[PDB]
């Protein structure tokens, strides 16, 4: 049954696909320029002197920190519930298995 | 040391912690132009024997030169010097692609108006830039030049049009104006106008009154190939080694390496999915190289407490040592599959975890400790 | 000087559909292996194509038709070709297209390559031609119209020389050439490819995508346009049209998914406002 | 080097919000943590083998 | 048509929709569970735990 | 209107503006009433755009057919791109495209309010 | 609409930054699809009527 | 333009963390919901069958 | 005749056509700066006081 239904082990696969998304959006989101004129610092650096360019790189780092912690928080909602599914499994061990 | 700046302390307790990651410094820089060796023409551009009327406009490409505009130190002065486009002082790291000069003679009330989001006779009817400008705007008084003593009528401007003009345009019609209900089939009275004036310049006449010229350098920066860079002599390549680069003014660090990629004919830059130049086409060869960061990364340090040790052992993630990107060894060196730890005796017995460390490997602080 | 040509059938325009063509490539940077959104002005795909013709066919009740109108620029346009003689010659960019205001004019007249931008005085219906010299079976440029006056000439520009092959060759349209058109903060910049083809109706179904040609510092205002062709001879009566066909469509700002390959070759397209999926 | 990899430009500015990125990474680091935990506290139920 | 008409009523759900934010309908309606409630009630009366 | 610019559909209001009153304001603070200029009476405004679009699709490596689902769109000129045919009324919003069977099975494509989807028989 | 709601100035601009959008729905359709997971969860545990 | 441009970002920025607000939120309230599911669906199991 | 700065003069403008391309004709100022609006959307707006 396990090796004819592709889609049995779904819930352990599904745990690995979410994990590659959340990095891979974090680094796509490196794109974004978040109200800069340029998303590259070598551009903002090559074409502004400090005190312009340090208004561009600024608005890009708020925004880079802001896709961290926003990465940071669903990986702590999403151990939350990997949690709760460990203590269930604990709990059959015991008293399914032992 | 890092351990400790990180934690804010002075002790640290016995575990292990994340010590950011193996880091490169660049040892060379590498510069590269294409090898133009024209000056550009700063005399034609600036010391014409005529200018053009506002209302029709000059404008000149520039290519194949070197922008050095440290020439007209000695004998230009100039009013008005502003940058839309970059900074001043980068001017001479830059190459630029699509450069125009539009040049042409209005009043020095005027010469405000020759700015982005402006509105006035001249922004509206006679000369218009594009809210998004890249340039510089220069200009300065013609007084000596342009005025003659009857008055120089020679040059125009429009006062009469129907609508605005769009960036960039030259409308050198001369149909006359309908200000009123009549159909104005000629006429040129009443309520009908000729649309262009002259400028009475004279050399009596007060500042505002009296004429300047103004030049305006269009250009678009490190998207293309360069048809004109600064006054900057280049350098050798180097590859396969931790550099610092400018290629036609667009810099970064990184190691530089053959790459066996196809740009188009028009294409000079290539970019990752994260919108970051990955490839350069060389300028004086038109060979393609990749650019790879030359940091990279993975390192940890386990640590016995502070208070009872100061020997540590340091793991790395990435490196498979079975001066590998090791900041130090001195023997010591184990290699697993959480990585190259270094400092650590390895022992073939089996024991209790303490200091996790990964992938089945685990550390302890045990004896002559 | 310039000849009003006569004896021309009238007939209704005809449509097609421009499936999925009109992309070219957005930017001067390469890229592969990805996929990237633009929001720049686009053919829309399966829109509305008007076809237009030149053709000879008999006599009697011949269609004797030689499509040369004036037509709206709008935002920008899309224009191609199917042809085997070298037909279509140019274009006339303008508003009034008369000597009140100025106008571009882009000509091959199968000597070299000639832009300007002047004050012209257009003829009404501007032409090119070649005449056939049955003794020594040659075909030669013989005409040119397209305009009766010239003024100021702000901007020019002529390519090197080069000899055209003038045949009137028989068969399937054997050429597909694309150009994508824009007027842009005075900049009149064109986009173009030449596709090989075999095909007698109209517009090949299949994806390209066209490269940068040129960006012109024009200055002007466009608002119409008008496509130059070339005529056979053997006045306004004395003429044959020879077979070719031309596709005009307009651009509309769109938002496309754009697909390249490991080459950095734009092998695909998603037009996001087409439909729901 | 999520931020600024490599620009010692950026990084000077970025240490304005250096208390910001060691509580993200204190953050990972307790997910980290209690992942092994999680593993043990399912399978390693009886310490004799 | 009929936010139009709750205008002047300044409906919550039609200020909420109309700044894009919706409501998504439930797969099981009431009455679907009801049956599965009665089921199961009917089940249990009838043959207890088996 | 006086320089106030935006996009919407205009109706006659029952509001009752203060003499001294121009604009009227919701409490996201947008405008949602004007004084007409010449014409002094009141109007509301209301935004063109309503909302509700959901999509039902078969993989794509099958087919590319669709049925699109209109949440606030009542069928019973309907606020639709396509009349098309196949027009379903469902709690769940107008249905257009998807067969209607009576004929009860097992869930497969969700859409909500008891009704599902499936591609099935010339499918 | 909520963001930009029917202006095209303010519209061109979000799309700067877009993505994060797409990853504000997902996170709105994972719990959308939980919640009917739940209901069958706990009342149709017997298939049998 | 330019300038509207610069104001608009403002409310962008924060038009868009409003939103990112709920989600969190939503995320954290759908847990516990699942939680309260999970025991319902227990207590089926248990107490009525 | 202008004011003396000490003593200047304030003028009410009312019910009246903003059309100020009629200055074109005749004045030249070599200072012109807004400060609330952008000087280009001048000849779309409506004013008060
Ligand atoms: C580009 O050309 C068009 C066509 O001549 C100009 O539009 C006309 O403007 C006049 C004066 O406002 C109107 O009476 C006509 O009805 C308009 N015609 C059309 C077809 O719109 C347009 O103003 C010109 N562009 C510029 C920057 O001057
Ligand atoms: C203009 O000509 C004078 C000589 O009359 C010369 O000294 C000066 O450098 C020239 N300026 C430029 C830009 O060539
Ligand atoms: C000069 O440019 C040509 C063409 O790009 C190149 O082949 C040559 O090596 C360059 N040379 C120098 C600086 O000697
Ligand atoms: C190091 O490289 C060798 C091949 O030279 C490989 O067999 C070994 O497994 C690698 N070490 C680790 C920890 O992966
Ligand atoms: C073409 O016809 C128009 C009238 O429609 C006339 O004004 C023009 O002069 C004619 N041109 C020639 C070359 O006969
Ligand atoms: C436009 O395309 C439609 C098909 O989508 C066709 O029916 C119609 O005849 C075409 N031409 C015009 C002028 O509408
Ligand atoms: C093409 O134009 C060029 C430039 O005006 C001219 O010298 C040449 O003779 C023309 N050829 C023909 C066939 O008209
Ligand atoms: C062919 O002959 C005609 C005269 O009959 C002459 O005008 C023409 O130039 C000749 N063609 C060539 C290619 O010599
Ligand atoms: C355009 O040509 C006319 C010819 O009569 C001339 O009077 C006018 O000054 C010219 N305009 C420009 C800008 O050269
Ligand atoms: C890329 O070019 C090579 C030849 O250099 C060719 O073999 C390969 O198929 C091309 N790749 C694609 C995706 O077309
Ligand atoms: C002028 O304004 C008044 C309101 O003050 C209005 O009643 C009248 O109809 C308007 N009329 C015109 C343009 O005739
Ligand atoms: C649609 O409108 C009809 C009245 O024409 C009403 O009976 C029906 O319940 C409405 N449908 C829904 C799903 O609300």
């Amino acid at each position: 049954s396990l090796s004819s239904t592709p889609s049995a082990l779904g819930k352990l696969q599904d745990v690995v696909n979410q994990n590659a998304q959340a990095l891979n959006t974090l680094v796509k989101q490196l794109s974004s320029n978040f109200g800069a004129i340029s998303s590259v610092l070598n551009d903002i650096l090559s074409r502004l002197d400090p005190p312009e360019a340090e208004v561009q790189i600024d608005r890009l780092i708020t925004g880079r920190l802001q896709s961290l912690q926003t990465y940071v928080t669903q990986q702590l909602i999403r151990a939350a519930e990997i949690r709760a599914s460990a203590n269930l499994a604990a709990t059959k061990m015991s008293e399914c298995v032992l | 040391s890092e351990t400790k700046c990180t934690l804010k302390s002075f002790t640290v307790e016995k575990g292990i912690y994340q010590t950011s990651n193996f880091r490169v410094q660049p040892t060379e820089s590498i510069v590269r132009f294409p090898n133009i060796t024209n000056l550009c023409p700063f005399g034609e551009v600036f010391n014409a024997t005529r200018f053009a009327s506002v209302y029709a406009w000059n404008r000149k490409r520039i290519s194949n030169c070197v922008a050095d505009y440290s020439v007209l130190y000695n004998s230009a002065s100039f009013s008005t010097f502003k940058c839309y486009g970059v900074s001043p002082t980068k001017l001479n790291d830059l190459c630029f692609t699509n450069v125009y000069a539009d040049s042409f003679v209005i009043r020095g009330d005027e010469v405000r108006q020759i700015a982005p989001g402006q509105t006035g006779k001249i922004a509206d009817y006679n000369y218009k830039l594009p809210d998004d400008f890249t340039g510089c705007v220069i200009a300065w008084n013609s007084n000596n030049l342009d005025s003659k003593v009857g008055g120089n009528y020679n040059y125009l401007y429009r006062l009469f049009r129907k609508s605005n003009l769009k960036p960039f345009e030259r409308d050198i019609s001369t149909e006359i104006y309908q200000a009123g209900s009549t159909p104005c089939n000629g006429v040129e009275g009443f309520n009908c106008y000729f649309p262009l004036q002259s400028y009475g310049f004279q050399p009596t006449n007060g500042v505002g009154y009296q004429p300047y010229r103004v030049v305006v350098l269009s250009f678009e920066l490190l998207h293309a190939p360069a048809t004109v860079c600064g006054p900057k002599k280049s350098t050798n390549l180097v590859k396969n080694k931790c550099v610092n680069f400018n290629f036609n003014g667009l810099t970064g660090t990184g190691v530089l390496t053959e790459s066996n990629k196809k740009f188009l004919p028009f294409q000079q830059f290539g970019r990752d999915i994260a919108d970051t130049t990955d490839a350069v086409r060389d300028p004086q060869t038109l060979e393609i190289l990749d650019i790879t960061p030359c940091s990279f990364g993975g390192v940890s340090v386990i640590t016995p407490g502070t208070n009872t040790s100061n020997q540590v052992a340091v793991l790395y993630q990435d490196v498979n040592c079975t001066t590998w990107r090791v900041y130090s060894t001195g023997s010591n060196v184990f290699q697993t599959r959480a990585g190259c730890l270094i400092g650590a005796e390895h022992v073939n017995n089996s024991y209790e975890c303490d200091i996790p460390i990964g992938a089945g490997i685990c550390a302890s602080y045990q004896t002559s400790q | 000087q310039c000849v009003n040509l006569t004896t021309r059938t009238q007939l209704p325009p005809a449509y097609t559909n421009s499936f999925t063509r009109g992309v070219y490539y957005p930017d001067k940077v390469f890229r592969s292996s990805v996929l990237h959104s633009t929001q720049d002005l686009f053919l829309p795909f399966f829109s509305n194509v008007t076809w237009f013709h030149a053709i000879h066919v008999s006599g009697t009740n011949g269609t004797k038709r030689f499509d040369n109108p004036v037509l709206p620029f709008n935002d920008g346009v899309y224009f191609a070709s199917t042809e085997k003689s070298n037909i279509i010659r140019g274009w006339i960019f303008g508003t009034t297209l008369d000597s009140k205001t100025q106008s571009l004019l882009i000509v091959n007249n199968a000597t070299n390559v000639v832009i300007k931008v002047c004050e012209f005085q257009f003829c009404n219906d501007p032409f090119l031609g070649v005449y056939y010299h049955k003794n020594n079976k040659s075909w030669m440029e013989s005409e040119f119209r397209v305009y009766s006056s010239a003024n100021n000439c702000t901007f020019e520009y002529v390519s090197q020389p080069f000899l055209m092959d003038l045949e009137g060759k028989q068969g399937n349209f054997k050429n597909l050439r694309e150009f994508v058109f824009k007027n842009i903060d005075g900049y009149f910049k064109i986009y173009s490819k030449h596709t090989p083809i075999n095909l007698v109706r109209d517009l090949p179904q299949g994806f390209s995508a066209l490269e940068p040609l040129v960006d012109l510092p024009i200055g002007i205002n466009i608002t119409r346009f008008q496509t130059l062709l070339a005529l056979h001879r053997s006045s306004s009566s004395g003429w044959t049209a020879g077979a070719a066909a031309y596709y005009v469509g307009y651009l509309q700002p769109r938002t496309f998914l754009l697909k390249y390959n490991e080459n950095g070759t734009i092998t695909d397209a998603v037009d996001c406002a087409l439909d729901p999926l | 080097m999520y931020i600024c990899g490599d620009s010692t430009e950026c990084s000077n500015l970025l240490l304005q919000y250096g208390s910001f990125c060691t509580q993200l990474n204190r953050a990972l680091t307790g997910i980290a943590v209690e992942q092994d935990k999680n593993t043990q506290e399912v399978f390693a139920q009886v310490k004799q083998i | 048509g009929d936010c139009l008409g709750d205008i002047a009523a300044r409906d919550l759900i039609c200020a909420q929709k109309f700044n894009g934010l919706t409501v998504l309908p439930p797969l099981l309606t009431d009455e679907m569970i009801a049956q599965y409630t009665s089921a199961l009630l009917a089940g249990t009366i009838c043959s207890g735990w088996t």
